[PDB]
């Protein structure tokens, strides 16, 4: 003789979809965006977590596309620009690179509907097509909007927060591979501090395995997928584009201007990355030997160079470097450093679009940075692999591994033995 | 917050104040979860409501457990078990429980204005 | 309550049937209420702007929790001089509410007054 | 002595104005990227007994949302689509002379012109065909004084599909079942419905297509019948069958006139050139007219003579066919003496450059569509107008169009708040 | 409507239903107000219901007075003082008085269902 | 004593949301799309601020947002930037307009393969030579012409609380901005505040119960302020004398430019009508009441040292730029401020922005009323000048009587009651 009893406030849950909102630790992008300032342990809960199937790495792509296009929607575009160039190249004070530089000079338009000047402007290879006669690329498909100067693209950690009703599940062990039941969960309002750093092939200012390396697959024996290996260690590069650049700014219309690339003091040296080698060295052996433990105890594993996808491709000061990783990805297992050089572009086709173009500013004196490797992206009777990516959504699944989204539904029912009367 | 989800349903009911007070607190994305999240108590609150349980965390009713809907008896319920496995276990009698629990309080309510005629 | 479970009338079903008919199906009314971009932020929120002005009413009243409030205002035969019978035997709701538009504010001022009145009485019982 | 009972829950309503939403059944559809919420495969519906409800077309404000619903997405596909302003320009134009039969003669130009390209040094010589209604051997095209012309992206459907208006939250809707029903009064047989059938918003004039039957006789219905300002709609009991095409086995000229902005030209057609048509069931029409007459009769005099007579977009029946414009000769059809006691062609124009509601600035730029294009559709109304007494094909005001499929339903709010009398009292 | 607020405690008491009344009824901004007054008003409802005073103006409970948040006599309290006055002074004790009304009411709802029980 | 628990209690705090604005094709009437009681508290104090008042900061976000938004939708004036073939109006000038006027002619575009030469009229202070010239503001920022049917004329609106929230409103008569006020009421919207918009003087806005109040957020402060109420107004009308035509030329698709096209009749110099006695007791008035803070000493007025240094008004539809000079000049039947006028407007002091107002056709006269003055201060005397700029003390002056606040109609208290 039982009776149904309600109960509200109830700890149950289900797996749900929902908007985030984002927060952070209190110009630039992300910090116009993420307005809101910024654990519970479940000690006899195990619950099942899938990076590969999770919503939040969707949501967190959606916010970076949409985002970058709001800063650049208001910024002066470079259609003016998409004319025929004379240009030349640049032979003074060159070290030996040879056609990478040359000097463009245009008819452009003035302030006035009447009035047209002779400008000029150096010019990176890689962003002039040939037709001495030059146009830029894309200006057949795309228009070009030049980012504006005063807006910063520097990665700041966003942390994403659950809207009320909803709760985050965080998952703490320490060996989780992105898939199956996870022993040690917590209850966490917002994802820690993750920054949405891009780059291909090498992740650069992630986070590191506690214990080993993490090898971490949809599918380890399908080779279409690729293999997102977490470091226990970073391996430090350093990145340099040693030219003294300066910089132009042309007036293009009425209150309108053109940031143009001037003349450049002293050498023109070549942008390149020191990775250290002996820390390289033993970086890979790691990888390998967890990498053997999936691909057989007697198989042999080479790595290889690749075939914007075979170049590292990363925002450093605000410039567009593209390494040649080569140089790291050549061995074979069973005070010293690796040089890469970089190549530089100023038109960047971003996301893999091509509706769309950001033409980016010049940036003046020398630019220096230093970085943290702390992941790598891998494609795949011995077994090659080579360095793999440039689908965004993958970078930010090695953040966003640990963390689910439930839903709170604290309403339920059981039996007991009172009655209401 | 839900620091009680892993405990057994006869330790959890004691802290049902949290995750009661913890439920309701580019652009429109914040209007869309503000307004989630009221919509969502709402219901919630107004289904204790039409159920005669309005402002209350733990409420008797009057309609009987069917050992259909579980054949366990309150030890294993309330001391083995946790609300994880328990919803679980009777989620496909849920519908059905709730329209008799709407049935019950109709027929109470009607029952208690003929007697406030005496 | 038979076979597998209750039962319901549809929304609005008892819409022509008697006063003291559709009085049972109450709560398949109250049920149904709980449910570019800014036109759709905006209807969300104005039906629960609505339905909170309601159930504020209701509580002011003290009839919060209740689909059927008993009160302690009495009925005056200048807002309805009617019998019983035909009130609630051989009338609909929306005949009835035709017949009551122009009383609903000396309704709802008295019920509020009395209410206040009730909640006082009870503080100074609870003192004893 | 009775008390104040208060009810919560009650089964009452007032008429009421609100917005509606768009759903639509499980299918680039301009409305399918709309009508986002998924209708339910078994929707319900309750009738109400003993409910007497009034309704009124002319009153009604389902209406007015969905005319402004549909401009509103017309508009807003165009917004995202290249606009034509660099074809503003003076154009060399002479007459094709091509394989033209009698029928066609003077109603194809070909015209040159210099056109803007992808680098702003630059120009090209192009050349298109376009059709008369389209250009003012100088030429301009018909519509750049007072005027801006976006193209249609190609890419985009503006086919109807079937949409559902549904109510929200604290609504209701509420439709007339009554098969005699004739607008304006009391309807006797009421239920209600989550939402409305599937209308299908097809844009046409003088003669309603793919839309509704009545249940059993023809319906006139007006506003105010004796009234001559007033239009007369008229509800077919079937259907009648017409056969549309456009012959012309056409091309498409895409030309790049800027950095991804194209311009679809119409290129050279294959094969020979003949007037475009409409076949309208002969017998059908004779006798689905003497129909019309007969309900006529019920009105303006049993003994009288009716008479059917003839009046761009207002004087011709205008209609989509597969994206195509066309605009078709109606006066085969309004030609009779009715008194007491196998096919029909229509010609048809084509024209290129639409102004859709009655505004002048904004000119829409149908791409050219390649191939031959036949439809099939189904009369289901007539649009009459008033003047021994006669009648005439009139029409233009794009509500009368959806005014004839809204007709049984009204929107009320839901007031679930009342009070009555009771022998109770709280305690 | 907030004529009282010149009045002592115990005249303004009287006048609690005339504020209750009034706490409901580019354009996103007039938006964002208009859910925030609903956000607001469901919080002190939300806070009422844990507390078990759900749908009065006023209510007692069963947590004791602490003489370290006020020494002061009724007399002065309801007489001599108005809300405004009031509020400033307890303004180190809100969250504390909170606190013990949820526990109270955790304590109270368990009770008694047992004693339905029985 | 047991805790009891009170909801609808009369209790608030200072805070800041968001308001709206009431009315009982103009720009306010459109936006205020909302119809249009008071309280009084007898035993409230409280204080207000009006130098810190959110209040003000809100209109100064309102009127701007809603005058942009009513100027993006209109005809751009981007292809009359050109260089100008310019000469100056020396026909029916009878002096004092000598190179005021200037006749341009340009080339002007049109289908996209066709020009026309136009030719309008221009004042020179919109006029900048580069024969050669161009509109003063091509250099920096397109220039946006205001749509000729959308009027900007003040209207009085009311800025009403959201629920929640109160307005408390200060009847002290004497109060100067800061401080504690008594007989306080509440109010759910304000009294009306016409949106005026000018420098120097405070023109149609409310008057003080008696005497002149002066205010300051610190009268001994040099780089602040003074915001000065009369009592009585000051009758001042203004006119432009020149009986105007309108040029209406296609620029495009529809897009058409509204010129100045010729004068009818002589040509005149703008101007404005003070009456000597009301200014000299006005002027009186205030000094008055400006020696309590400084001791009884001598108190001048002089004049200014274009926005801020003439007094800019909207007079109709045409923007004055009128000389006080001969106002403000004293050591303590009429008189005649000239006035220039100016078509390219950059207002609320931002140069990104521009727009083209339109001519106005026929003769402009307008009546209004001189409610206050802003004056800044900079020895046993003393120089008073007329100040400007800003714009928000505009709007201080109307508001400074208000206070927003946040009503938490919950607590506690001790009691005699028990539960059961
Ligand atoms: C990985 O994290 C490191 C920091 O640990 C990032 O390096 C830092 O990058 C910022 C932005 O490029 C540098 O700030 C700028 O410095 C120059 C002076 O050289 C100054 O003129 C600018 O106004 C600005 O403040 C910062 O100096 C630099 N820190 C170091 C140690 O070099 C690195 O960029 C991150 N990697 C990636 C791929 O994002
Ligand atoms: C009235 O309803 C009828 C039937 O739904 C409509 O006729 C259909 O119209 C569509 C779109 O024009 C035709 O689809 C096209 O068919 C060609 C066939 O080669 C295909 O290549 C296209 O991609 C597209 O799928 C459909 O065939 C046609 N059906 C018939 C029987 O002809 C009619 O258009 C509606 N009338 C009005 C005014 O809306
Ligand atoms: C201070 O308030 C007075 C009203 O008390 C304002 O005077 C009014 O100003 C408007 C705009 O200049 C005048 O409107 C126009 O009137 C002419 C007819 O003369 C008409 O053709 C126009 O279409 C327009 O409606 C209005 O007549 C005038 N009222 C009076 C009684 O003269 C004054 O402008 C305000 N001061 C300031 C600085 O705004
Ligand atoms: C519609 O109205 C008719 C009367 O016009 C209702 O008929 C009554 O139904 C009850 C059902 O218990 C019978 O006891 C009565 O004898 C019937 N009256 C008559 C005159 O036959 C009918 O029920 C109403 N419909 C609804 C849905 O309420
Ligand atoms: C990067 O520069 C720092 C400068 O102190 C140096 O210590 C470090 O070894 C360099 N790293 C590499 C990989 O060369
Ligand atoms: C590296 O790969 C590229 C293709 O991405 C190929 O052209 C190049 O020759 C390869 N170089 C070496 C050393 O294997
Ligand atoms: C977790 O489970 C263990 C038994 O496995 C039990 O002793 C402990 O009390 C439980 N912890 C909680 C929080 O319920
Ligand atoms: C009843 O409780 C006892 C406790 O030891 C348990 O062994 C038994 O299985 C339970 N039976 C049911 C139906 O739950
Ligand atoms: C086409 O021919 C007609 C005569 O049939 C003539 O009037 C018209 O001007 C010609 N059009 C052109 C473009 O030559
Ligand atoms: C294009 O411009 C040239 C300019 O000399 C002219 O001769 C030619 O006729 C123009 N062509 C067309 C098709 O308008
Ligand atoms: C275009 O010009 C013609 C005269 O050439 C005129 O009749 C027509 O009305 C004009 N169009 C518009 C929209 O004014
Ligand atoms: C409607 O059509 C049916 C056959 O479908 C026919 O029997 C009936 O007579 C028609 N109605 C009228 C008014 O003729
Ligand atoms: C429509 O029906 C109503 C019913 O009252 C009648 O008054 C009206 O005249 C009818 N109109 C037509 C055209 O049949
Ligand atoms: C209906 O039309 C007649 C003229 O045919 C007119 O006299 C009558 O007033 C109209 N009805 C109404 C309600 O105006
Ligand atoms: C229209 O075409 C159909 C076949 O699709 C045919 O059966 C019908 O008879 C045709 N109607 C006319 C009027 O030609
Ligand atoms: C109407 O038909 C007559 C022939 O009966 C014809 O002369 C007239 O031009 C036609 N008008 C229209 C607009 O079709
Ligand atoms: C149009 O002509 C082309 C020529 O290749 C042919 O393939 C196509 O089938 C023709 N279209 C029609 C509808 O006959
Ligand atoms: C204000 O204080 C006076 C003191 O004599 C008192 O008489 C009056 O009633 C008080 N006002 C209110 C609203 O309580
Ligand atoms: C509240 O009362 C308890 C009773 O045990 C006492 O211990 C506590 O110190 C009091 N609170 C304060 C802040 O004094
Ligand atoms: C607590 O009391 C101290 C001393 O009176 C005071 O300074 C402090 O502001 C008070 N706390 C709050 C929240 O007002
Ligand atoms: C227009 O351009 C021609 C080019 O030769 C020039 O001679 C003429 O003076 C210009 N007219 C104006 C008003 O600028
Ligand atoms: C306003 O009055 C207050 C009264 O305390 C005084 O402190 C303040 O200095 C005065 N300010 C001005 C400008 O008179
Ligand atoms: C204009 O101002 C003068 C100032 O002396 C005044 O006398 C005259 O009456 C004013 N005009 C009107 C219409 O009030």
């Amino acid at each position: 003789n039982l009776w149904v009893t309600v109960y509200y406030g109830v700890p149950v849950w289900k797996d749900a979809e929902t908007t985030l909102f984002c927060a952070s630790d209190a110009h630039n992008v992300w910090a116009t965006h993420c307005c809101v300032p910024t654990e519970i342990h479940l000690e006899n809960v195990t619950e099942e977590f899938n990076m590969w199937k999770n919503n939040m790495v969707e949501q967190m792509h959606t916010d970076i596309i949409s985002l970058w296009d709001q800063s650049l929607k208001p910024c002066v575009k470079l259609t003016p620009l998409c004319v025929t160039l004379q240009c030349t190249n640049v032979t003074n004070n060159i070290t030996d690179m040879r056609g990478e530089l040359k000097n463009c000079s245009f008819n452009m338009t003035t302030e006035l509907r009447d009035k047209k000047q002779k400008v000029y402007s150096l010019f990176y290879r890689l962003d002039v097509v040939q037709i001495k006669e030059y146009r830029l690329i894309n200006c057949n498909t795309s228009a070009i909007t030049q980012a504006c100067p005063k807006v910063s693209f520097e990665p700041i950690p966003i942390h994403y927060c659950a809207p009320a009703g909803f709760a985050i599940l965080k998952c703490k062990d320490k060996k989780f591979n992105g898939t199956g039941p996870c022993t040690n969960v917590s209850t966490v309002q917002c994802t820690h501090g993750i920054k949405p750093v891009v780059s291909t092939q090498l992740l650069l200012n992630g986070s590191l395995a506690e214990e080993e390396v993490i090898i971490r697959s949809e599918n380890i024996t399908n080779n279409a997928k690729n293999i997102l290996v977490q470091l226990n260690e970073s391996v430090q590069i350093n990145c340099t584009r040693p030219n003294n650049n300066t910089r132009k700014s042309i007036r293009i219309g009425p209150g309108q201007w053109f940031y143009a690339t001037g003349d450049i003091i002293g050498d023109i040296r070549q942008a390149h990355c020191n990775v250290s080698k002996a820390t390289w060295n033993e970086t890979l052996g790691k990888v390998v030997k967890q990498l053997r433990k999936h691909f057989g105890n007697n198989t042999i594993i080479r790595f290889a160079n690749s075939s914007e996808v075979t170049t590292h491709s990363f925002n450093c000061g605000g410039e567009f470097f593209y390494c040649n990783t080569s140089g790291l990805f050549n061995s074979t297992w069973i005070n010293d450093s690796i040089t890469l050089p970089c190549r530089i572009k100023q038109i960047i086709n971003m996301w893999q679009r091509i509706g769309q173009a950001m033409y980016a500013p010049p940036i003046q004196g020398v630019i220096r940075c230093v970085s943290n490797i702390t992941g790598l992206i891998l494609t795949r009777t011995t077994e090659t692999f080579r360095p793999g990516g440039g689908d965004m959504r993958d970078n930010w699944r090695s953040e966003l591994y640990k963390y689910k989204v439930v839903k709170i539904e604290p309403l339920g029912v059981a039996p007991t033995r009172c009655k209401r009367r | 917050f839900l620091g009680a989800a892993g405990s057994t349903m006869g330790a959890a009911s004691m802290t049902l104040t949290v995750q009661a007070r913890n439920l309701l607190s580019w652009g429109i994305k914040q209007l869309q979860a503000r307004v989630l999240a009221v919509e969502r108590y709402l219901r919630d609150q107004q289904l204790l409501g039409i159920w005669g349980c309005s402002g209350k965390l733990i409420c008797c009713t009057n309609v009987p457990w069917n050992s259909t809907w579980s054949n366990r008896n309150l030890s294993e319920i309330w001391d083995n078990m946790t609300w994880l496995q328990w919803d679980k276990e009777i989620s496909n009698y849920t519908q059905i429980i709730y329209g008799l629990l709407e049935e019950s309080q109709n027929q109470q309510e009607k029952n208690e204005q003929d007697l406030l005629a005496l």
